[PDB]
């Protein structure tokens, strides 16, 4: 498979996410009333391996990264560079996995026996006869075998820009693999000019759940390369990226006490289990 | 109702036990007698309730603030209405009201207290 | 005077009877939680378990919840007399 | 327990609003699901590699499995084979295999054997209902048959709801077979023997399994009980997808998002519900707890007594006053005060005056 | 009795003696409150 | 600690039972904090 040139190998860069990624645990809705629920969750004040997409010189990494059972992604994204994911245990296209795709359309999806490529990208490219952002090289994969659930989500839209820029908005999604369901949990934070995880706090909104029995030891990103003019024109040095950058977190079980307010929204939550002080508000 | 539920199903098989439902009630019950019972000794010790004269004439004392004002509801004190804002059949259980009411327990502290002073 | 101020700024003066009223609170709270709990029966909730289950295999979880739900009201029965009767105390050299 | 009564109010006969009629709401789902063709397949999967259906979003009726009996052994558990229809479950599983008969009783919760230790291993907490039949004439042919395989060796059990599809020779300790396998080094596989002359005692069983989880989430599994128009305002039973509980519905004020599909209180009870077809959000209230309480002067004195409910708002109940401790029979009130000969409770108290009453 | 017995055997087995432990502490927890209160009373008269 | 004892086996069944491991131990507790409240009462009757 087509390969990449020249990036440039460095240390993990290491930043501390605090209260973030709280999700509703569950279908119930409550007012007023403080619930204590042990289900998996990022801790507070866990450390996150900060990870960079960006050519800034000659940078651009994409690899693959241990999975278990807390799988936060929280990508920071403008131009929209960072789109799709891949699941599975090994992506041999012989162990059951899963994939996607973040088009206008949909978070499209599919659990399927896919054989991958080494370097899976998407590919957009700024035409001169017509100024749009059209697909080039869409072999994520070879073929598929044996996939017993396909599916396609809701409808929504995506802007598309091909400019530079500070990240104007935020994503944060939590991959989970429970009980023979897979479940995803997400947020859009407008957030303004923050390199770090936003202070504050925001409750993940579970968008989707699906029944299926994979198994994956880990999971990677994909990018999406901005080929242009400038470029030498071929698959393994022709492209010119832009900013991308993407935090993990692992999850792994704890107890939260959930305030719920009148409306039901979690405003805030507090740690049982991180702090000799935490641990006596749940007790009290 | 608490133990078995709604279902007929369930309270038959409740009944083999017997005098457990009957005795826990009896108890309750006797509990709830016995603090309705507590507020007539300690407040109903007056079978007249006197009233504070017109007069103001207390020898200097200021008792306003004790004593019951007629623009308030429930005639309660300056003080009571302090103590009273400071303090603050679900399902299948029922909290049954006291056989006096707050009104009427603010009466019998205002005549002790109006008896007190004339 | 200073009595109105001291009641108006601090709890403590009434801390005591509000202590009857938490600790009856959460007396009753804690039945109520009782009755979730599953006490060795398949399921908590008491029709769910009859809807799923014969008769005769139903009688053992039902069993189980009667048993576990006779012991919760006899720790709140028991628990209350012995706060009623120091309750009783209380008024007793209250009234005096 | 006795034949004459002293002055005074006695609480006893504690009554609850019956239940004026029962209304039963489903998903509006018609699509048959398919079990026959699960039940009905050329090929079933062997113990190595066990073949699993998930079956979802769908009306099944368990009455021609139940009804049909024509099959050897249909054990369930936890769940009556009678009442399948009733209850609704989500995330519904189907299991395909054969087996001999001697191991059927293996293939149970908490039950030892090769197979069931070392192939396929039901939870304890499982909670569905297992079915088998012979079919000999399927598994009886001129040449045989022996693409049906069974584990005979593996370093570690199997754990419960998982499969082993893995083909790797067997071996145990040192003198590893590196494909070698002579003696104390093995093929993973194993046949079976199924023949037509071979007897019925040992002759092949075809078992599935079906295994099914309940309350959830929002499924939809649910029997082919016909759903009816919702009722409110009025004390009545009701089912919503599997779920039954008993009290006033009326229409809720609070905000659902999209993702819950039900509301609890501080107790953690139900509190709130939505019905499937309709999309409203409603609350759910139980009618009334009633303590009864009669007051009556006397045996000696009269006959004539006053019976008082505490819970009661006036209309619950199915000459009358209101009070603030209870709704109240059989006494005519006087503005006047007197001193209390019996205590009602909330400043109340109901004396015989006299012509009399 | 863990060791001798596997889960599902052993559930049985491990709830019965839950069950009578269960019940020497709640008769334990009762004596101790009528003995406290008895003290309280008790103390209450000293004090006075 | 004392029903179940050391075995995490134990325990999971006692989680099943309730708030009855937790409310026994609450009770203790207000009985062990009324003790210094008696002592306190009947001995600091002096300011100085
Ligand atoms: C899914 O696809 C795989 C191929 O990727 C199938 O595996 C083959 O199945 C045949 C028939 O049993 C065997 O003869 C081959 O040896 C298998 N492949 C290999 C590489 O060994 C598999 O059967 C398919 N499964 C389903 C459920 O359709
Ligand atoms: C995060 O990881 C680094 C290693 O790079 C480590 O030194 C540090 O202790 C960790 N931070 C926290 C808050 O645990
Ligand atoms: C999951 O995948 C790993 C290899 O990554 C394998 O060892 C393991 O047994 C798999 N387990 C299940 C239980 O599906
Ligand atoms: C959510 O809560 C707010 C603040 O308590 C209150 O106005 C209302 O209950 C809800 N309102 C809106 C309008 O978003
Ligand atoms: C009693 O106190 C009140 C409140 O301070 C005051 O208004 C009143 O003048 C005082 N005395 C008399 C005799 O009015
Ligand atoms: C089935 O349910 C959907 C969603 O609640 C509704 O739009 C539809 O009209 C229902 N159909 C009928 C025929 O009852
Ligand atoms: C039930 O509720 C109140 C209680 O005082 C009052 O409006 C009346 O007694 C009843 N009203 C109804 C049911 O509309």
């Amino acid at each position: 498979c087509v390969n990449l040139t020249t990036r440039t190998q460095l240390p993990p860069a290491y930043t501390n996410s605090f209260t973030r990624g709280v999700y509703y645990p569950d279908k119930v809705f409550r007012s007023s009333v403080l619930h204590s629920t042990q289900d998996l969750f990022l801790p507070f004040f866990s450390n996150v391996t900060w990870f960079h997409a960006i050519h800034v010189t000659k940078r651009f990494d994409n690899p693959v990264l241990p999975f278990n059972d807390g799988v936060y992604f929280a990508s920071t994204e403008k131009s929209n560079i960072i789109r799709g994911w891949i699941f599975g245990t090994t992506l041999d296209s012989k162990t059951q996995s899963l994939l996607i795709v973040n088009n206008a359309t949909n978070v499209v999806i599919k659990v399927c026996e896919f054989q991958f490529c080494n370097d899976p990208f998407l590919g957009v490219y700024y035409h001169k006869n017509n100024k749009s952002w059209m697909e080039s090289e869409f072999r994520v994969y070879s073929s598929a075998n044996n996939c017993t659930f396909e599916y396609v989500s809701q409808p929504f839209l995506m802007d598309l820009e091909g400019k530079q820029g500070n990240f104007k908005n935020l994503r944060e999604f939590v991959f989970k693999n429970i009980d023979g369901y897979f479940k995803i949990y997400s947020k859009h934070t407008p957030i303004n000019l923050v390199r770090d995880l936003p202070q504050g706090f925001s409750v993940l909104e579970p968008l989707v759940d699906l029944p299926i029995g994979i198994n994956i030891t880990r999971f990677q990103t994909l990018l999406a390369l901005h080929r242009s003019y400038l470029t030498p024109g071929d698959s393994s040095s022709g492209w010119t990226a832009g900013a991308a950058a993407y935090y993990v977190g692992y999850l792994q079980p704890r107890t939260f006490l959930l305030k719920y307010n009148e409306n039901g929204t979690i405003t805030d939550a507090v740690d049982c289990a991180l702090d000799p002080l935490s641990e006596t508000k749940c007790t009290l | 109702m608490y133990i078995c539920g709604d279902s007929t199903e369930c309270s038959n098989l409740l009944l083999q036990y017997g005098s457990f439902c009957t005795q826990l009630n009896r108890a309750l019950t006797g509990i709830a007698v016995e603090q309705d019972k507590n507020t007539q000794e300690v407040f109903a010790q007056v079978k007249q309730i006197y009233k504070t004269p017109p007069i103001k004439d207390f020898g200097g004392f200021n008792f306003s603030q004790i004593l019951p004002d007629p623009s308030k509801p429930s005639k309660r004190s300056f003080i009571e209405d302090l103590l009273f804002n400071k303090v603050t059949k679900f399902n299948g259980l029922t909290v049954l009201p006291p056989l006096l009411t707050d009104e009427m327990i603010a009466q019998y502290t205002s005549a002790l207290l109006a008896g007190t002073i004339t | 005077g200073k009595i109105q101020d001291s009641l108006s700024s601090t709890a403590s003066a009434l801390g005591k009877l509000q202590d009857v009223v938490n600790q009856n609170a959460q007396a009753l709270n804690t039945l109520v939680k009782q009755l979730s709990s599953n006490f060795g029966a398949i399921s908590s909730v008491l029709n769910d378990i009859l809807s799923r289950l014969d008769p005769p295999e139903a009688e053992v979880q039902i069993d189980r919840l009667i048993t576990g739900r006779l012991q919760s009201l006899q720790t709140y029965v028991t628990q209350q007399l012995i706060r009623a009767a120091e309750i009783r105390a209380s008024a007793n050299l209250a009234a005096t | 327990k006795s034949f004459t009564v002293e002055k005074g109010i006695y609480q006893t006969s504690n009554f609850r609003v019956q239940p004026t009629e029962s209304i039963v709401r489903f998903p509006n789902i018609t699509n048959l699901c398919p079990f026959g063709e699960v039940f009905n397949a050329t090929r079933f999967a062997s113990v190595y590699a066990w073949n699993r259906k998930r079956i979802s979003n769908c009306v099944a009726d368990y009455s021609v499995l139940y009804n049909s009996a024509s099959f050897s052994t249909f054990k369930c558990y936890g769940v009556s084979p009678t009442k399948l229809n009733d209850l609704c479950f989500t995330n519904v599983y189907a299991d395909s295999f054969v087996i001999r008969g001697d191991e059927v009783r293996q293939i149970a919760p908490g039950q030892t054997g090769k197979i069931a230790d070392y192939n396929y291993k039901l939870p304890d907490d499982f909670t569905g209902c297992v079915i088998a039949w012979n079919s000999n004439n399927l598994d009886s042919k001129v040449g045989g048959n022996y693409n049906y395989l069974y584990r005979l060796f593996r370093k570690s059990n199997l754990k419960p709801f998982e499969r082993d599809i893995s083909t790797e020779i067997y071996q145990a300790g040192s003198t590893p077979c590196n494909g070698v396998e002579g003696f104390n080094c093995y093929f993973p596989l194993q046949s079976y023997g199924f023949q037509p002359t071979n007897g019925v005692g040992y002759q092949p069983y075809r078992v599935v399994v079906l295994s099914f989880e309940l309350l959830h989430a929002p499924a939809t599994v649910c029997g082919p009980k016909k759903s009816t128009n919702l009722v409110k305002n009025k004390c009545v039973n009701f089912n919503f997808n599997g779920l039954t509980g008993t009290g006033v519905l009326t229409e809720s004020n609070k905000k659902f998002l999209p993702f819950q599909q039900f509301g609890r209180d501080i107790a953690d009870t139900t509190d709130a519900v939505r019905d499937p077809q309709t999309l409203e959000i409603l609350d759910i209230t139980p009618c009334s707890f009633g303590g009864v309480s009669v007051i009556t002067p006397g045996t000696n004195t009269s006959n004539q007594v006053a019976v008082l409910y505490q819970g009661v708002n006036c209309t619950e109940v199915p000459n009358v006053f209101q009070t603030r401790a209870g709704c109240l029979i059989g006494a005519e009130h006087v503005n006047n005060s007197y001193e209390c000969d019996i205590p009602i409770g909330a400043g109340i108290c109901a004396s015989y005056q006299t012509s009399q009453s």
